[PDB]
């Protein structure tokens, strides 16, 4: 529509060149509580037993 | 040469440090291998492979015990300092070689 | 230690030839569902009004 956009490859490919240099990391520090209360939810989920 | 003299000069500084803790006492001025890697890590250089600066820094002190500074490592990683090493890094010949070096830093340019 | 180890340069380098191919790609559902939970979660933590 002449309208040009970014294939999802050069959306991986930047997103690589990004994560290299000294940064702000992918992860962070809720990171890990955020991982917790997934771990809870599922855990509790998949139980079968009332 | 100028990486065993560098060798030389932190072998002088425990040599220096441990004759203030015992004055003269006896002739043991003992270091272990591994304190030496921290040291000279910082000069020759990080190739990050334990064992190849472990090597390079035995095949220095074997070097330096050619010369009759160091004993030989045992079986306990130590070795005892020589005292011929405060005649070597006399301050006057340190003096000297700091002179030299310093030319030498200038010729860096 | 005579043990070798993988830098973390060859971790991001390889994670990135992973998500190239057709794969399992990063997201699923379950990452839907967990934003919602932690935008929720997130939302009722800052709001200071009590």
């Amino acid at each position: 529509d002449g309208r040009i956009f970014a294939t999802d490859a050069l959306e991986v490919a930047i997103t690589f060149v990004e994560s290299l240099d000294n940064r702000f990391m992918t992860s962070t520090a809720s990171r890990l509580s955020t991982v917790q209360r997934e771990i809870e939810n599922l855990e509790t989920r998949l139980n079968p037993n009332p | 040469n100028l990486e065993q003299s560098l060798l030389v000069a932190i072998l002088r500084q425990h040599f220096v440090a441990w004759e203030q803790e015992s004055g003269t006492g006896a002739s043991q001025a003992q270091i272990a291998i591994d304190d030496l890697l921290p040291q000279l890590q910082i000069y020759l250089g990080d190739p990050g492979s334990e064992s190849k600066e472990r090597t390079r820094l035995l095949t220095l002190l074997d070097q330096l015990k050619g010369h009759g500074l160091v004993t030989s490592p045992d079986a306990h990683e130590r070795i005892v300092i020589r005292p011929i090493i405060a005649h070597l890094a006399d301050p006057i010949n340190l003096q000297a070689l700091l002179a030299w070096l310093r030319e030498q830093i200038a010729q860096q340019t």
